[PDB]
């Protein structure tokens, strides 16, 4: 139920 | 690609995708290029709605880049790969 702004941000700050 | 802080400059058609998504400057940080490329992607929805992980970029100026017609956040090579493409390093 992840949204694509959150998963994202999650690639952006690996 | 360049770690944090290298300076970048995107190739045109990347840097008109930027544009899109609001960005002003035309130099950047890779990091600046994901943050704008994230923003595009959102604002045109081109995430998948039930699976949001899934960007579905065919039929966008942003597919001819990446030379797919989707991709998975969760496998982004597809993204660094038309980032090398398309950034020169300062």
């Amino acid at each position: 139920q992840e949204t694509f702004x959150d998963l994202w941000k999650l690639l952006l700050e690996n | 690609l360049p770690g944090e802080g290298t300076q970048v400059h995107p190739r045109a058609p990347l840097l008109q995708i930027l544009k899109v998504a609001g960005a002003q400057e035309e130099v950047f940080t890779v990091k600046e290029v994901m943050h704008y490329l994230g923003q595009y992607i959102m604002m045109k929805q081109l995430y998948d709605k039930q699976r949001q992980h899934i960007v579905h970029c065919h039929d966008d100026p942003l597919g001819e880049l990446l030379e797919v017609g989707s991709f998975s956040v969760k496998n982004p090579s597809p993204l660094y790969e038309m980032l090398k493409r398309n950034l020169v390093i300062l």
